[PDB]
Order: structure tokens, then C-alpha cells, then sequence
């Protein structure tokens, strides 16, 4: 029995061993609670506004579309607090933790922006931090490693499987079997067993009412599209959750597409996997011919979930939402792009949606379309990786 | 599942337990975990749970976490491990066997036709590890229209109305893992559940004389074979002798 | 003849070559012009708001002060595009530039975020922007030159004198005694000749202004004391300015201590140089007994201008600001204090403003005061240089 | 002052421009910058602008960037510039001796006392190079209460106010910097200025008659000498037969 429907449709649900379903049942019962409770609002708005600095600018950028009738705006998740939008939800979810009268937190992470998310707003809220990692994302992400520690977590490395990310979150899941009582699974994407896609979308949802607002009054109008990438599923869900009932306005979600759909290095599950059943949900997966799970590649990092949400899955299914894929090098060309014509340097995961709207703009340069792009984050932390393949190519 | 409902009636009249190891199927290589098999049958296992090796076993400690990576090393797939079970069958007429499954390994092809494919190869019961009861419709539907038991594992943390919905739902025997344990089993056999195997903690002679004397038919030693087979990688005619003086062991503990 | 005193009591001036004197002056006119145009302004507010991310947070701080009678505030320059709070006064003085009809921008650089800054307003607003940067700068700044060269700015290695920020200055203004015409130098903080202590201070002022406004509506009464780092001055000028004749509240400028004011090795030449004339200006400068400019010495390479703004040497001789210094090891231990304690990783500039609150705390931790400190960047840049610190230390 | 005053006299009875070489002092050593300057003399100069080393030349370019950088390495100091300008009066009495200086260095232990210690050791003008027309006062003052001329540059971008103001303050001679040429040079005479010496891109014979030609009374060479001691470091001999060379080739182009 549960409160919410735990499916999209057919997509979703709660796959896991029987003795985490209590865990999962508690939680639900605490966000349905937490969500009528005004001073739990309250809370919520405090934080976001006065230690994660929201609402997020809109910003209007005029050189990238000079010349034709694409007007293209920016929502700056990447001025938020920790670099991108991330924030919002661990925020959420630590109030969360507090309400259940839990101290402790666990949270996977691949690339490791979820473990410092994660990190920062349990020092901010005295919760006692444990992040999960699998030992080739530690290796690899030093950087991220340190500010975890800095911010007082325990990084802990995951041997196991394949090393990654999937490993880690299997980890997560292990541990909080059995120290539920006293410590909360802090998610990091709009994915996994219900109620974590509804939880996370609905500590996301402030992305798509602030750009609504924000489109209204400086056009007047509802945009004609929103656009976000997709990895697991979160910051698009959060620009996404308040538009679906504007059914004029066109949702475009974008998986990376990787070395090409083609050779099957890719993320891009949605369009080009198969569903399957892991990490406590039915969704689409990358996944071999017998079912085992598999990685998914992108340049960006932050792309690399090997699985989508099941509420992007269900959108797609009834045609509500379109999903697209953006390349490596389609998404590197957008990253220079904004850098020399804006100033904004953007994560490379954002880079995809904002490398699908240029195709949208380019393809068609007299079609009279109002957009925004999700900016997801910024991209300080891709420099090395950009000046790597630059070098590579030659183009020093 | 009528392998477990013959199992039990014959050790209840000899006033005996269940002795269940579980192995992971195809470590540390596919003939050397046919043989281990036919070893821990030979010296006294009375059924069998075996695991196929998945990329992402949640409900797995670190012990079987690394044997399904020396699975993976051999390079063991699911259809191999299909080959070994229909093979186990054909050597062993009576023991029953259950499979340890995670939920996308049932789903890939079918769920329907998986369940299929394990009464054709003389499976007698599946426990999925990440489906709870919540979710456990089609599989425990398909698993019944192929003469195969559902399993359910019964955790720590149960209620009345998951020990109802697990007594109900439930063939073959019920998974226990350890209200009072003396309770839970008492509830259990109220509410004419299948007949309960403990499967917490089973590494000593000394735990399966316990689980019988709490009321149990008998113990599931979830990880303890595992741990000789690791620690012999290297002998495995050692490893054949070490699991063998184990499961006698464990064995004669379940005895009257 | 100006249109404004170029002094601060005795300090300041334009002690440039006859030849930059019209430069100066053009400028002076443009900037008083600029002014009292509310189209100027409302485009300048357009920027700060929609590009930059104005207004930033005043986050409380709770979990630092704990236990004791002070209440910090920390103003959250750190969530600002760019990640410091230089982009307000490039953004005024690339519409200053545009005013003037140029077309192009020099700019000096000595850790590279002023370098960020200009060639992020310039790419905005589509002007051609030439970094100068001492050759040693260039070295060990390789990450802040990437970005520049990716917002298409051209980075210009200096060689003359020591290879360093201030050798930097004198290029820039050598180059733009020729180009002046066509080219805007912009100034990387409230220092150098009239007009510039005035156009950054008044390009900065939304910091106070903004400050003022927070903590009237969250604690009903002006704050104890504003505390801000001092590297040339523009972070604090722009915190103090609103606050000047509000004779009650505190103006704390914090100069780095580097190794210890007695061991020489220091940044801190408004309280322990000596005035002397350089870049422009009359000020306290770091220098040998016979005249020769001296460089600053810090931990964070961001508080390394080895002058100071003529306004704060005014505002102390007057006795209304008070300035003070804070050691590297003093501004670690604020920066490791804010990470676990706030899940805010700050600028090792900002490191030494909060370091100093910290002691005002820590000294006296019964007295009630309300305090803010300009949290003038984020540290994220800093992370290896404290990694390398602590590694050496034996921190590991 | 007044050596300025006397020269010029003295070449416009003979019809004459005056050279004018500047070079750093101690470039590139105490002991072969005495011999450059006395070479300079001999060869011909009418005039000498010596520059002390400084830190951060704002108005120089990288020639002299580059001979400051050289004194460094060998350890000038202003006290032992001062003590050469002392050597350097003691062994010529009439030639004019004019410094261009960063404010820093006059500023630094007192202007007064920097004007004063000029007086002392014979030097008849000072150019601030950072101190414009504006900022002058402090500077104008005690160069002539020490009988320093105050020397002021008249740039490109001269305007009719800046005439009138470098023509009322100055002494000695004004530096322009190259309104029209003739123009200038013509209105600074209106005005009473000093007499003008045209210092832009002074390099070859030709350019220093095409400023007598123009109305000037002479021409300074702001970098060329300096790039001969530049181009002929390894050899002193060389670079002193290069220096008279040159100069005497200069000051021949400014006679009658
Ligand atoms: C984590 C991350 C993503 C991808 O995660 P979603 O859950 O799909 O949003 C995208 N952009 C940025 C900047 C991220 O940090
Ligand atoms: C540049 C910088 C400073 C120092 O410059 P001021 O002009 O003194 O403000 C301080 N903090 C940060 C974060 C900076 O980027
Ligand atoms: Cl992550
Ligand atoms: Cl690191
Ligand atoms: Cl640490
Ligand atoms: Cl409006
Ligand atoms: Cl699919
Ligand atoms: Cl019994
Ligand atoms: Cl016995
Ligand atoms: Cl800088
Ligand atoms: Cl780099
Ligand atoms: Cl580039
Ligand atoms: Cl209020
Ligand atoms: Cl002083
Ligand atoms: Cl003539
Ligand atoms: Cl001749
Ligand atoms: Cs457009
Ligand atoms: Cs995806
Ligand atoms: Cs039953
Ligand atoms: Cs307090
Ligand atoms: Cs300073
Ligand atoms: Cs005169």
C-alpha cells in the first residue's frame, strides 16, 4: 500500500529487496506530510533563497542568435549555490532527513557534483555525511573528492561490479538497509525506487514556475519550447513539472548522444536502450542482449546515469515530451559558443541542451521560435577536459 | 515446488531440518562449480539455492558481490547457467532446487518465458531479490503456471500484513530473515505459510540446531560455502574437502 | 581642470604622463555623464540583474557562531557570475566604453580573475578585449588563461620589470596612450588615477546598497560592523560606500598578513608601508627605503596588488574605516572552517574577511554584535592550492 | 637653469640645433656608463638626459624597459647615480645635465630634498615622466628654488591650454613629443615657452635637421643611443667606437 501511485504509466515503481520497502514507505509518508506543512514551505523558501541565492536570473542571449528569428533564453541554474541546480533538491531532501528525525545521510555519485551537493547541505544543516563512490569516479574526480572532505563528508570508495556509478548506487541502497532508522538515502536524480522521482521533480519544480514567471513578464507569453539535458532526469523534470498542463509549449529533454547513437557509445537510453528492471525501477536502460548493466558514455560526466526517469519514459510514451540526442563534438562546439559569444562558461552536460537549441535555430533560421535552455551549471569545472580534446585536435 | 512438499514430509517424519546452501553458479568456473554442486549434495545438502551472476546484486553482501565477479571473470552468462541447471536435473532426481534471480535477469526476455525456460530445466523455485511482495504479481503469477514455487523472503523488519501476504503468496518454503523470531515463526505457520528456512547468520553447526529448536524446517547458509570456495581459489581439491567437512557438518546439526 | 576632486584628502591624483591626460579626462566626463542618464542606468541594472545574477544573497550563518552573542551575515559576492564580485564594475565600465564609442578593451591581470572579468563583459557586449599579464602570472595561472582565451579575449605576456602584476599596469597603460581613441582600460579595482577610485567604488556601491536594504528587513537596525578583504580595494569600497555616513556601523578592511607583518612577507601597505607615488596615484605603497616598488606577498594571490585605493587610506587617516591584517594561516583556518560549517567553499581572498570576524567572535564571544562580512568570492580556484598546503603540512 | 640658457645662446649665433642623447645611468655598469657618457660628450653632445633606474618606467618603451633591467642586474642604485652625476659635472662644466624621473623617486624621501640634492651635484633640469602640467606644482616649486629648470613634455595631443600652461612653467627647454608640427613649435615661441627640442623617434641625421628645419632649436635622441649599448654588449670597445660614430653623426646634422 502507498499514499502516491508509484508508476508513470507503466514506468517506475518500487523494485527493491523487501527490507528497504519499509524505508521507502516512511519517506513517502514524511514528503506527503512535509508537502502540506506551511512551516516546512517555509523552510524550504528560506533556504533556497537565502543560502542558494534563487530565483535564478533569465538571461536573454542576443549575439548567439543574432541575424535570425529564434529568440534564446537562459535559465541560470548555473548561479545557483554549488555551480548547478543540483542544489535545489539536496536541500529538500535534508529538511526531509530532519523531519523523520534522522542525523545521518548517505548519497551516491559519479561524477561527484550529487556528493557535493550532498555534502554541502549537510554541513549547512549539521547532518552527519557518508557518500558513495565507485573506486574508478574517485580516481578520476580528485577535485570533487576534496570538497567533499573539506565540507566534512566521508568519501567512501565502492570495489565492487563495475567501480562506477551503478555500483555506487547499489552501495547506498545496501547501507541504508540497514541504518534507516537514524540515517536518510539522499538520491541525486529524478530516478529510482518511487518516491524518489516525484520527491526529486517536486524539489526541482521551482526551475520551470520561476522561468515561467520570469518568460511571462518579459515576453508576455509562454515560450514556444524549454529545453534541458538528461542524465538521469532531474533538472529537466524541474524545468519540465510546471508546463506540462501549457500543452502549446514543447518539452525537449537531450541524451547525449556520446561518439554517435551508431557506434553504441552513448547515454542515451531513452531513445536507444531497452527497459529493464534495476536500481528499483522500470525504466528504459543500457543493458546488453541478456540483461546485464551496462555503462553509459558521454564526454560529460554528468550524463553518464545509465538509466532515465521513469517519469521522462511515461512523457515520451504518450507524446507529451520529445527526446532528442546532441553529439560530443556538437555539445563541445555549443560550450565555445557560449564562452566566446556570452561570456558564460556552461557544464558540459548543459552544453547539450543548449547545442540542440542552436540545431533548432540554425536548421530553421526563419521559423519565429521563443526558447529557453535549462542551464543546468556552469562549466569552471570542464576546463581541463575542453583543453584536452582541443589540444588533441589540434586546435591548441 | 511439490520437490519441497516431498522434501519436507519425508524430513518431518524423521523429525529433521532442511540443510541449504547457496553457491553461486559458474564460480570460479563452470566445471569446477558443477563440481562443488554435486559435492555439497553428496555430502549431505538436502537443496540447493543457486545465484545467476548479475551485473548489480543489491541484496548481496561482499562475500557473493565477489563471486559473481569471479563469475563474470569466467565469463559465465545466464544461458550457461541454464545449460548447468538442466544438467544438475539430470543427475539428481529429488533435491530441490531454487534459483536466486535479480528482476531485469526475469524481465529481459519475458518473465513469462523465463519461468518457461526453468521448469524446463527442472527448476523448482525462484526467489526474486529486488521484487517485494508489493510488486510481485507477474512474477509470482508466471512462477505458478510453471509449476515453479515463489519465494519470499520475510526480513527483519515484517508486520502482521506482510507475514499475511507472504503466507499467502508464498510456495515452497518462506524465506526467514532474521517480533520475536519464535513469533514470526509461530505466525507464519497460523497463517499456513510455506514452511519457514532461517537464512540470517548460518555459518556454524550450532545456528541450524538453533533454527530447528526455534520451530524453523531448517537454515540457509547464505554465504558461508562462498567464503571456502574464496579462501581455496587456489587448491580446489582443498576446496572440494573443505566443503565437504562443512556441509557434513551443517548437516548433521539439522538431525534428531 | 576635472569635474571632480581627484583626491581623497592627500591621496590620490593623476600622476600619469601628459599624453594618457585626455584619456583620463574623456573619461571623467563620460563617467559624470553616464551618471545622471537613466538610460545608462536602467541598462546597467539590466545586466547586474539578468546576466550577472543581482541581487545576492545575505545568508545567515548559524552553525559558526553557535554558542556565542555575534550574529553573521555573509553578502554572497560569491554567487555572482563569474564567481567574484569584479563583474559588477566591469559591466559599468564596458558600458562606459560603449558610451564612449570604443570598440575594444585593455585590460591588467594578476591571478586572473580580472582577466575573467573583462573578457566575459566583453564577449557580452561584443568588444574586442586584450589581456596584459606579467609572464609569471601566466605561468601559474593557466586555468584563468584558458577561460579567457575561450570568451575570445587575446592574453598578452609581459616581460618588462619583475613579470608581475604591476608590471601588467604599466603595460596597459602604455598601450592605451597610443589607442585611447578606439580602446577603453579597464581598471581592475577602485586604485590608479582619478577617474577610476570613483568609477569603481560607484560600479560597486549595489554591494553596500543591497546589504543595507537585507539586513534593515531581517534584523530591523545597520549592522555592527561590515568587514571586507582589502587587495587594491574595490570589494570593500564597494561594501563600505552606502554605509559611510551612517556613522554608527563599523568599516573593516582586512589587508593579508601573509607569513607574519614582522617577517616583511605581507600585502598590507596601508597599515605597514609607506605612501609613495605609483600606477597613478598618491599611496601607501610596498616598497624599498629608496623608492623601488615592492610586490605584495599572500597565500591568495587575488590580495597581491602592492598598493592600495587612495579612498581607504582616507577613510582611515579620518579615523571612519579601521584596517586591520589577517596571516595565510589565520585565512586557512577560515576557509576550512567555512567549508565544514557552511557547505561554502570562499575565496582565500574572502578567507581573510571571515577570518577576521572569526576573531571579533572568538576574542569576545559575549559581546552582541551583528556582523557582515563581503564574501567576495568563491574558493573553488583555491581548492589545490589548500590541498597542497595541507598535504605539506601533514594534514594529508 | 641657466647652462640651458647659455648653450642655446651660444648655437644661435651659430646658426646650430643642439643633440641631445638620454641613456640610463649605470647601463650596463657604474664603470662603462661613465665612459658611454663621456664618449657621448667628446663625440659631440650638446646636451645630456640621463635616467635613473626605476622599478615600473611607465613611459618608456622597451629599449629603456631593457636598460633599466640591465642597471638592476648590476646593482644601480639612485645613490650611485647621484654620486655618477656628481663625477659627471666634476669632469664637464658647462655641458647641460638634465634626469628624467619617475615621481616615486623624488617623492620618496622628500621633494625638497631631492631637488636640493640635484643642485648639489650640478644637474641643471628635471623631466617627471609621471607628473603631468596638473599634478606639478610640488615639483615645479622646488626645482626652482634649487635652480633646476622644470621640464615639461608637450604631447601629440597638446590642446591650446596645455601650450600656454608647459610655456608659463617650464624651463630650460620643452620636450615635444611629436595641432600641426610647425604650429606647435610656432606657438610656443608666441608664448615664450622654452625652447622646444623635438624628442619623437629622434634615430638618423636626417630627422634631427628636419627639426631645426621645423623651428625647433634641436633634438633629442630618446632610445637610439640606447640601442647601441643594447646590440653591442659583449663588446665595451665596439660599443663606444658605435656610440661616436653615431653621435658625431647626429650633432653634424644639426650644424649650419
Ligand atoms: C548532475 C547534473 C546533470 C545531470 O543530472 P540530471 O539529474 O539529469 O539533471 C546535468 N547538468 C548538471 C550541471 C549536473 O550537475
Ligand atoms: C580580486 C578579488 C579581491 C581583491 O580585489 P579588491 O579590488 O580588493 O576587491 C578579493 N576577493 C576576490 C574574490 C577577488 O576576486
Ligand atoms: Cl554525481
Ligand atoms: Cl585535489
Ligand atoms: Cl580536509
Ligand atoms: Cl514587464
Ligand atoms: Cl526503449
Ligand atoms: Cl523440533
Ligand atoms: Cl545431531
Ligand atoms: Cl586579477
Ligand atoms: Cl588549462
Ligand atoms: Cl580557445
Ligand atoms: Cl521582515
Ligand atoms: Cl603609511
Ligand atoms: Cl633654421
Ligand atoms: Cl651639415
Ligand atoms: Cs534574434
Ligand atoms: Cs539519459
Ligand atoms: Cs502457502
Ligand atoms: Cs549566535
Ligand atoms: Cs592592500
Ligand atoms: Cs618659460
Amino acid at each position: 500500500t502507498t499514499l502516491l501511485n508509484p508508476y508513470f504509466g507503466e514506468f517506475g515503481g518500487m523494485y527493491v529487496p523487501q527490507i528497504l520497502m519499509p524505508a521507502l514507505n516512511q519517506l513517502e509518508e514524511a514528503f506527503v506530510s512535509a508537502q502540506k506543512d506551511p512551516e516546512f514551505q517555509a523552510q524550504f523558501a528560506d533556504l533556497l533563497k537565502n543560502y542558494a541565492g534563487r530565483p535564478t536570473a533569465l538571461t536573454k542571449c542576443q549575439n548567439i542568435t543574432a541575424g535570425t528569428r529564434t529568440t534564446l533564453y537562459l535559465k541560470r541554474e548555473d548561479l545557483l549555490h554549488g555551480g548547478a541546480h543540483k542544489t535545489n533538491q539536496v536541500l529538500g531532501q535534508a529538511l526531509l532527513a530532519k523531519r523523520m528525525g534522522k542525523s545521518e545521510i548517505i548519497a551516491e555519485t559519479g561524477a561527484g557534483q550529487h556528493g557535493v551537493a550532498s555534502a554541502l547541505a549537510s554541513a549547512l544543516l549539521g547532518l552527519k555525511c557518508r557518500i558513495y563512490m565507485g573506486a574508478k569516479d574517485v580516481e578520476r574526480q580528485s577535485p570533487n573528492v576534496f570538497r567533499m572532505r573539506l565540507m566534512g563528508a566521508e568519501v567512501i570508495p565502492v570495489h565492487s561490479g563495475s567501480a562506477t556509478l551503478k555500483d555506487a548506487c547499489n552501495e547506498a541502497l545496501r547501507d541504508w538497509s540497514g541504518s534507516y532508522e537514524t540515517a536518510h538515502y539522499m538520491l541525486g536524480t529524478a530516478a529510482g525506487p518511487h518516491p524518489y522521482p516525484t520527491i526529486v521533480r517536486e524539489f526541482q519544480r521551482m526551475i520551470g514556475e520561476e522561468t515561467k514567471a520570469q518568460i511571462l513578464d518579459k515576453e508576455g507569453r509562454l515560450p514556444d519550447a524549454v529545453i534541458a539535458c538528461v542524465g538521469g532526469g532531474s533538472n529537466a523534470i524541474g524545468m519540465f513539472a510546471d508546463f506540462i498542463n501549457d500543452t502549446s509549449v514543447g518539452l525537449i529533454g537531450v541524451e547525449p548522444g556520446g561518439h554517435g547513437i551508431e557506434t553504441g557509445e552513448h547515454g542515451a537510453p531513452l531513445k536507444h536502450g531497452r527497459v529493464g528492471i534495476y536500481f528499483g525501477m522500470k525504466a528504459p536502460m543500457m543493458q546488453t542482449a541478456d540483461g546485464q548493466i551496462e555503462e553509459s558514455y558521454s564526454i560529460s560526466a554528468g550524463l553518464d546515469f545509465p538509466s532515465v526517469g521513469p517519469q521522462h519514459a511515461y512523457l515520451n510514451s504518450i507524446g507529451r515530451a520529445d527526446y532528442v540526442s546532441i553529439t560530443d563534438d556538437e555539445a563541445l562546439e555549443a560550450f565555445k559558443t557560449l564562452c566566446r559569444h556570452e561570456g558564460i562558461i556552461p557544464a558540459l552536460e548543459s552544453s547539450h541542451a543548449l547545442a540542440h537549441a542552436l540545431k533548432m535555430m540554425r536548421e530553421q533560421p526563419e521559423k519565429e521560435q521563443l526558447l529557453v535552455v535549462n542551464l543546468s551549471g556552469r562549466g569552471d569545472k570542464d576546463i581541463f577536459t575542453v583543453h584536452d580534446i582541443l589540444k588533441a585536435r589540434g586546435e591548441i | 515446488m511439490e520437490r519441497y512438499e516431498n522434501l519436507f514430509a519425508q524430513l518431518n517424519d524423521r523429525r529433521e531440518g532442511a540443510f541449504v546452501p547457496f553457491v553461486t553458479l559458474g564460480d570460479p568456473g563452470i566445471e569446477q562449480s558443477l563440481k562443488i554442486i554435486d559435492t555439497l549434495i553428496d555430502a549431505g545438502a538436502d537443496a540447493l539455492e543457486l545465484g545467476v551472476p548479475f551485473s548489480d546484486p543489491l541484496a548481496d553482501g561482499p562475500t557473493i558481490q565477489n563471486a559473481n565477479l569471479r563469475a563474470f571473470a569466467a565469463g559465465v552468462t545466464p544461458a550457461q547457467c541454464f545449460e548447468m541447471l538442466a544438467l544438475i536435473r539430470e543427475k539428481h532426481p529429488t533435491i530441490p532446487i531454487g534459483l536466486l534471480m535479480y528482476a531485469n535477469l526475469v524481465f529481459n526476455n519475458g518473465i513469462d518465458a523465463f519461468y518457461a525456460r526453468c521448469e524446463q530445466v527442472g527448476v523448482d523455485s525462484v526467489l526474486v531479490a529486488d521484487v517485494p511482495v508489493e510488486e510481485s504479481a507477474p512474477f509470482r503469477q508466471a512462477a505458478l503456471r510453471h509449476n515453479i514455487a515463489p519465494i519470499f523472503i520475510c526480513p527483519p523488519n515484517a508486520d502482521d500484513d506482510l507475514l499475511r501476504q507472504v503466507a499467502s503468496y508464498g510456495r515452497g518454503y518462506t524465506y526467514l530473515l532474521s517480533l520475536p523470531l519464535h513469533h514470526l515463526i509461530e505466525k507464519l505457520k497460523e497463517y499456513h505459510a510455506a514452511p519457514a528456512l532461517q537464512g540470517f547468520g548460518i555459518s556454524s553447526p550450532e545456528q541450524v540446531s538453533a533454527a530447528v529448536r526455534a520451530g524453523a524446517a531448517g537454515a540457509i547458509s547464505g554465504s558461508a560455502i562462498v567464503k571456502i570456495i574464496e579462501k581455496n581459489l587456489a587448491s580446489p581439491k582443498q576446496m572440494l574437502a573443505e566443503l565437504r567437512s562443512f556441509v557434513s557438518a551443517m548437516k548433521a546439526a539439522s538431525r534428531a
